[PDB]
């Protein structure tokens, strides 16, 4: 009924994304914290060649410019001994990033594969409301999911009763709740206001109304 | 001001000297040296162009624990440069 | 651990208890070095009325006994935290400083205040109405 | 029937003083520390690094509500008491009866202070961990499925158990003929928790091996000063006092690569622990999104049976959810 209006907010919530990342640098942060971390770990592994660990220098090369093959094995084997403890230092702390990148990758991959290639009813797996679908994008090192959501909105108050009694028999809804507007009964759905006249098809009948609580007196519209 | 000293020379004589005394023919100043821990900085001439001390502020300490002369925004946790028994 | 605590005095043969020089945690909040050069200085585990013996403030120099005591002294349970003006109203956090305070740099100066949890509300509980939404948003 | 699940979030945010745990007010193994530079810098940025992510893993947990709900007057809606896990007006503290029973369930220190180890507080209070919980355990009775997935609609609470009847496949007029016997069964099924709560001590397990694993790692850390590495002693202060400057070097620098290795071999551990508490902590939040502001059609991610709702709880480092 409403296509039209619908199709404006597809085209104007694109155009916003836009206007947001042409602006800001800060929103791709979780990215640039990955490079960040690798080009800081090994720029460190660099510049760990500078200490000497108790050595008389930091140069291999002048220990044995000015030692024999005989006062000089001690000197390089703690040079040794020290550059190897920093080189598996630095292969252990990759190991365990390496981890946790696994960790987002294959969490990345499941929400691929179940809200791109379908619509999934998790909440809040997927975006903030009720998804509809998705769109990936790549990125550096790194992907970018777009859901597309449906969000309700401009509530409405009402006056609601649980069941209804025509003839002494419960009428209970099947799919929506009994609403009261300013003079008739109606029966909606909960995520819009589409009041349809109540009818005997979309209510089903259960027991007598002596024993459901805060019942309603009515009249049900009969097809005949 | 500011104003970093170059080295002219060093003499190989070896003797105690507690007591000085200038010689003139104006003013002077004399101050005393005390063991610090000083933060400088060379540039690519190889020359001492900044230098911060570490035991003078709070701030100071901190660019002497972070080991940089910009500090970004936040809270870090320094050492002990305040402190010489 | 082997590290000594207390020592007999060999000639009056008293009990000498011996603790390290500074013990504890100091930590120091700045609005940036680009921004300003004012620090907010926060000393960790320590009740403040007795910063300054803690601390040694006594052979310090000039600059340090200004972040020692004065009328912007402030007691968090994190410890205590000197130069940062309190402020009552609570905004987002900026710093986290810890156990509920922080700080930030505001209209300039450095103030410290409790973060705030999020919007205060309340919706209203009646047993015969409800709320239906009429229009939405994609 | 309600179900009850214990799972941890964060865990205790530590800090060590290199300096002082290798070579503690001297000044010799200070300069001698300094030629194994930018090895301090390394390992306190990772402590730090794993401090802030415990803070970020309390933040991510609780903090999913937007707006701040005020707990109601009248605990009583429709028959279902919610006295018992809402905080109380009359009472002086801000946390609700079955919290209260979940934070009693769960010359060292001393030691610790004087070598440099640090324990930093957390950044959200037991006071403001505990005021999250109580608007979303009232956001769940006042409003219903759409105060985390939008605007916070009003619904009558026995109006909100006849939609949860149809997720599960069992037609609405099944609760309305008998609420009163259902309402008499939650009753008791929240009764039931703490005549359980209060008598046993084997509940909050996941959350006491925690403290634990942390308590015996940092004095391990502490007792591990004690050792020697093959120098003449364990003590600093006895080497400087009788060796020269000239035999000292080769006897410090054993005990300053043993305290470092020792040191790092603590951060290694710490930064796996912290991946797994980090793990658990992702999986309360997808709990917590999926369970307590939806109902989850999952087959036993959120209790066995058939999910109705739930309700979270604060505990010491951790989430309790009553399916
Ligand atoms: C519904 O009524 C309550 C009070 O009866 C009011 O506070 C609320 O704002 C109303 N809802 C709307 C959407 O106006
Ligand atoms: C729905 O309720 C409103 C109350 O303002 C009323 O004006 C309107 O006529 C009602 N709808 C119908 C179809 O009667
Ligand atoms: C709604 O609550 C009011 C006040 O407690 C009560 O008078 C009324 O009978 C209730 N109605 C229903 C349908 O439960
Ligand atoms: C270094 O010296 C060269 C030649 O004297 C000069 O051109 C250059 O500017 C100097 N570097 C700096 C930083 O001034
Ligand atoms: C040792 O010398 C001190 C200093 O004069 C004196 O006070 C003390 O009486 C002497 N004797 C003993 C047994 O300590
Ligand atoms: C307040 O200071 C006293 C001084 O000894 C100390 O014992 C006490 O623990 C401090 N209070 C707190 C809460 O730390
Ligand atoms: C919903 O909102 C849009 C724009 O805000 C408006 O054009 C439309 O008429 C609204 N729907 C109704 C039913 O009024
Ligand atoms: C709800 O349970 C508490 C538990 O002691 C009880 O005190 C209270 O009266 C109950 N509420 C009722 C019966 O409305």
């Amino acid at each position: 009924e409403n296509q039209k209006q619908i199709a404006n907010q597809f085209n104007k919530a694109i155009s916003q994304i836009q206007e947001s990342l042409t602006t800001t640098s800060t929103a791709l942060g979780k990215l640039q914290d990955v490079v960040n971390q690798n080009a800081q770990a090994l720029n460190t592994l660099v510049k760990q060649l500078s200490s000497n660990f108790g050595a008389i220098s930091s140069v291999l090369n002048d220990i044995l410019s000015r030692l024999d093959k005989c006062e000089a094995e001690v000197q390089i084997d703690r040079l040794i001994t020290g550059r190897l403890q920093s080189l598996q230092t630095y292969v252990t702390q990759q190991l365990i990033r390496a981890a946790e990148i696994r960790a987002s990758a294959n969490l990345a991959a499941t929400k691929m594969s179940e809200c791109v290639l379908g619509q999934s009813k998790r909440v809040d797996f997927c975006g903030k409301g009720y998804h509809l679908m998705s769109f990936p994008q790549a990125a550096p090192h790194g992907v970018v999911f777009l859901h597309v959501t449906y969000v309700p909105s401009q509530e409405r108050n009402f006056t609601t009763a649980p069941a209804i009694c025509h003839e002494g028999k419960a009428y209970f809804p099947r799919e929506g709740v009994f609403v009261f507007n300013g003079t008739s009964w109606f029966i909606t759905q909960r995520n819009f206001f589409s009041p349809q006249i109540i009818t005997t098809d979309n209510t089903f009948v259960s027991g007598n109304c002596d024993v459901v609580i805060g019942i309603i007196n009515n009249t049900v519209y009969d097809p005949l | 001001g500011f104003n970093t000293l170059k080295p002219i020379f060093k003499l190989p004589l070896g003797i105690n000297i507690t007591n000085f005394r200038a010689i003139l023919t104006a003013a002077y100043f004399v101050g005393y040296l005390k063991p610090t821990t000083f933060m400088l900085k060379y540039d690519e001439n190889g020359t001492i162009t900044d230098a911060v001390d570490c035991s003078q502020n709070p701030l100071a300490e901190l660019k002497c624990s972070v080991k940089s002369f910009e500090i970004d925004k936040g809270i870090y946790q320094t050492s002990n440069f305040r402190v010489v028994p | 651990s082997d590290f000594t605590d207390s020592v007999r005095d060999p000639k009056t043969s008293e009990i000498l208890d011996i603790s390290p020089c500074s013990f504890g945690g100091v930590s120091v909040i700045t609005p940036g070095t680009n921004a300003s050069s004012e620090v907010a200085v926060l000393y960790q585990d320590v009740n403040c009325t007795d910063v300054s013996t803690a601390i040694h403030a006594d052979q310090l120099t000039p600059a340090w006994r200004i972040y020692s005591t004065g009328n912007n002294v402030f007691q968090t349970q994190a410890g205590c935290l000197i130069g940062a003006e309190h402020v009552d109203t609570s905004y987002e956090c900026d710093i986290p400083i810890g156990a509920g305070i922080c700080a930030s740099y505001h209209t300039k100066s450095i103030v410290a205040y409790t973060m705030s949890l999020g919007a205060d509300s309340s919706i209203a509980y009646s047993n015969n109405t409800i709320a239906i939404p009429t229009n939405f948003s994609i | 029937s309600i179900t009850t699940e214990v799972m941890p979030v964060s865990m205790a945010k530590t800090s060590v003083d290199c300096n002082m745990y290798i070579c503690g007010d001297s000044t010799e193994c200070a300069n001698l520390l300094l030629q194994y530079g930018s090895f301090c810098t390394q390992l306190n940025r990772a402590l730090s690094g794993i401090a802030a992510e415990q803070d970020r893993n309390t933040r991510e947990v609780f903090a999913q509500v937007k707006q701040m709900y005020k707990t109601p007057t009248l605990k009583y809606f429709g028959g279902f008491n919610f006295s018992q896990i809402l905080p109380d007006p009359l009472k002086p503290t801000k946390r609700s009866f079955i919290e209260d029973l979940l934070f009693n369930k769960v010359d060292l220190i001393c030691a610790q202070k004087f070598n440099g180890l640090t324990v930093l507080p957390p950044l959200l209070t037991d006071d403001m961990i505990a005021a999250y919980t109580a608007a979303l355990v009232s956001g769940t009775a006042t409003a219903g499925w759409t105060f985390g997935a939008g605007a916070a609609l009003q619904i009558p609470f026995a109006m909100q158990m006849a939609y949860r009847f149809n997720g599960i496949g069992v037609t609405q007029n099944v609760l309305y003929e008998n609420q009163k016997q259902i309402a008499n069964q939650f009753n008791k099924a929240i009764s039931q928790i703490q005549e359980s709560l209060t008598t046993t001590s084997t509940a909050l397990g996941k959350l006491q091996d925690v403290v634990n694993q942390n308590a015996q790692a940092l004095n391990t850390l502490v007792k591990q000063l004690s050792s020697n590495f093959g120098a003449i002693s364990s003590v600093l202060n006895d080497i400087l006092s009788r060796l020269d400057k000239c035999e000292a070097e080769v006897q410090i620098d054993r005990l300053i690569t043993g305290r470092l290795q020792s040191l790092q071999t603590y951060v290694t551990q710490q930064l796996i622990r912290a991946a797994e508490i980090r793990a658990s902590a992702n999986l309360a939040a997808t709990k917590m999104s999926e369970c307590v502001l939806g109902q989850s059609k999952r087959v036993d991610f959120c209790g066995k049976g058939y999910h109705l709702m739930s309700f979270p709880q604060a505990a010491p480092h951790g989430v309790v959810f009553l399916h």
